[PDB]
């Protein structure tokens, strides 16, 4: 008996831990998205306001 | 609580220390058991010149240290380099000030009565610990599932070890010792796997082999027609995604790395296999103790746990034992800690304050004391 | 015996939903902070290209 | 010395020296790296408004629409220039795998550019694709390209020197005159 | 007659392929193990469209094909271009049909099992040898040296191996490969000889850096007082004269080239050296057969045969080897060719003709026939 119990809940946390980690690697992907898609637009940056003080 | 709180217990392994309060559940402190000194003069930014790095500095520093294991097989063998691994212990792994702590160590099986003296002369003389024990391994871990009497499958990442143990008193003249073990089942997969057709080239592709073994290795039961499966080609195969990208799959060899302990001759060993081991182990000792240490095969040490062992080694001796035999092979699920689970209740009890080595007994008695 | 396994793994399988559930958090916090990070540098961007083409 | 060729073969003339010096002002301001320089050809064709016109020393203004691009594609081609070595982000990785393994992570997230030669406006844009493409998707791939980079080098010497702990790594007159060259070789 | 004429002998290498007839005293075929195919469409004047090219008309014409090795580390890695070896051997180079001729073929040390099978098929089924062989390598070298058991370091173009062998089955177990070897030693030199203040500009400067190794190039005993020496400068320099005048002097760099074969540091290589890797082979086998390996070091291979190479290993190894024991270091004079000669000899014998894989066996038992 303590282990239909003991089974039937780990089945539940394993499906929790699957849809946390799957949401867990959306969040980190679509990240070093975001954190790249800066590094081109604050170095368009150092380089579009070191033109306009030359120019 | 002086003392309560104050015990420490470190586990000194082939390849892992584990350390930590006695009265914890599990170790504070777990790390490499290794002595890097630097192969060239320089420094890391913002630091000084290092004369040596240990754990796992000298593990992520690899490639300019030259590395070194103190404990070949369990037992120490440098002696240097072994002060160096406790001294990082004590004082960065658990920032303790080892002079007002009592230290519960461990050691291996057979250990030449010469060390268990020589490292109390350096607990006591170098570090001076106000009092210190040392346990032997399989004996904390039996202790750790409960009971007195049984034996011990021991294995770690150096050695294996058969210790059977009788109301406490470990066996000398039963003890079995394989040298083969997680180290040597980690090499075995990396050769499976690039006979697989891979490569293992980089240092980030070497190290997590090791990782793999961990995660997806299996002991099958019935290894026979498992191979048989493997070819039938079910949906038994595994794919494991690399640092990178780099999706590698394994398949069947996922078990043919823990058929390397019933079968040594898989890696060009002639020894026999743990079943027949633990076996002969036990034909080894009294009769009359014979049905006990068969009811209560009590397995410890990273590389027993292995999902199914216990299954396949049930069945290993059930079927070279007498039928008028209880077989009972216990492996419990913290059992890469048993030993160092035994220890922290053993040195928290309201008894063992009794059997402590004081400085007094020491300065009086010299290392012979706790020699016993 | 199939119960120490299987309540064994319950808690490895428990013990990392708690990690990567903690990895998630994490990552998404992380991540507020830099998806506003920006709107700052690419608005500090649009005024700081017009000066200079009006320069 | 290439955009030299492909302007002359555009049907011009650079023949006094005041022509010879201007084609580098033209590579300099002009030039671009197209990512996907295949259909930036094929874009070139239905001619579009790509073209740009630089006037010279006096009125003489020429058009440079296209090879303005198929310059700096001669750094991932150099099949261009009838060299047969690899190109740019090829040779990237091929550092790259001669490394060791633990480090390559760290040396993919970390490509640093320098050199007035790599300011050519899309470059940073085509290596991160060149790479990407080219490792393991495990990856995180990452082209660091600063604007004073022209002066990379010369800024990293300027902070290091003007720095609080250089002053014990300085080789003095001292250290040589008692150790010989041999001293600041290291 | 009737294949005593007849029986190939047809070693295949990462750089070169060596070939001939069983009984000869050496090959009769020593080409480059490459696979050209042109990078643009146009002809040579009076020849057709050639859609590949092979061996030496690859290296030749380089300039405007794709240049393609097989063989990576001496394991066949792609089927399609070994095919297209195989054939310009047999119809070409030995200008053979192959549907009379018994071939004996050679593989590499832990080569898989897969592929001993693949290469029957395709010799069987493409080429429909009347019977065919594959011995490992290693094993024909020994043999080639008169014995049976030795333990051989092979070295040629793409790897570097150890193979102990007892009494004929060579010992899986054992068996080292470190993959740096005369190609990665070519490589070296040209970059020491450019920063002697050099220049390997035009591909007729790049090619004879590789004759300048193989002419000039020493393996000095006491490396270290060699380097000393060239210090004093002594008459040790030498002066090879390039395509044209221009001569070139190299006087150190001659030996600091096969310095890289036992400190692989040299090249930011991490692994052993040549005889570090002799000697961990040696203490990986049956202790009772370690004195016959140790008498039996039996040399092969194109990159062992720099001068002093045999005198350097002889010290190397005496000095590791426990002193009760006898160091024997064989180097023949025709060792570049030791593998082929030892498949001649074996091939041509008496007693071979029992082992031949017969097309009767393979119909009948599938590629698994050959594979042992």
């Amino acid at each position: 008996d303590k282990l239909k119990e003991a089974e039937t809940r780990a089945e539940f946390a394993e499906r929790s831990v699957t849809k946390l980690e799957k949401s867990i690697d959306d969040l980190e992907d679509e990240l070093y998205a975001q954190k790249l898609k800066y590094k081109a637009i604050s170095e368009e940056l150092d380089h579009a306001l070191n033109d306009m003080t030359s120019i | 609580d002086e003392d309560e709180t104050t015990a420490l217990v470190c586990d000194n392994g082939s390849g892992l220390v584990k350390a930590g309060f006695a009265g914890d559940d599990a170790p504070r402190a777990v790390f490499p058991s290794i002595v890097g000194r630097p192969r060239h003069q320089g420094v890391m930014v913002g630091m000084g010149q290092k004369d040596s790095y240990v754990g796992d500095e000298a593990q992520s520093k690899r490639g300019i240290l030259t590395l070194k294991y103190p404990i070949e097989h369990g037992i120490i063998t440098n002696w240097d380099d072994m002060e160096k691994i406790w001294h990082h212990t004590f004082y960065n792994e658990l920032r303790v000030a080892p002079e007002e702590h009592p230290t519960l160590l461990t050691e291996a099986p057979l250990n030449p009565k010469a060390n268990r003296e020589k490292m109390t002369q350096i607990m006591f003389e170098t570090f001076n610990v106000p009092a210190m024990y040392v346990a032997i391994q399989a004996v904390l871990s039996l202790y750790a599932s409960g009971r007195t009497t049984g034996i011990v499958l021991d294995s770690g990442d150096g050695v294996t070890h058969n210790v059977p143990i009788y109301e406490g008193y470990a066996l000398p003249h039963a003890i079995m010792r394989l040298d083969l073990a997680g180290r040597d089942l980690t090499d075995y997969l990396m050769k499976i796997l690039t006979e697989r057709g891979y490569s293992f080239v980089t240092t980030a592709e070497r190290e997590i082999v090791r990782d793999i073994k961990e995660k997806l290795c299996y002991v099958a039961l019935d290894f026979e027609n498992e191979m048989a499966t493997a070819a039938s080609s079910s949906s038994l195969e595994k794919s494991y995604e690399l640092p990178d990208g780099q999706v590698i799959t394994i398949g069947n060899e996922r078990f043919r790395c823990p058929e390397t302990l019933f079968q040594p001759s898989f890696i060009g060993m002639e020894s026999a296999g743990i079943h027949e081991t633990t076996y002969n182990s036990i034909m080894k000792c009294d009769i009359d103790i014979r049905k006990d240490l068969y009811a209560n095969n009590v397995m410890s040490g990273g590389t027993t746990m292995y999902p199914g062992i216990a299954d396949r080694m049930q069945k290993e001796i059930t079927a070279l034992a007498p039928s008028t035999m209880k077989i009972k092979i216990i492996a419990p699920p913290e059992r890469k800690y048993s030993v160092w689970i035994g220890g922290s209740i053993l040195a928290s009890l309201s008894t063992f304050q009794q059997m402590w080595i004081t400085k007094q007994e020491y300065d009086e008695a010299g290392p012979s004391i706790v020699h016993r």
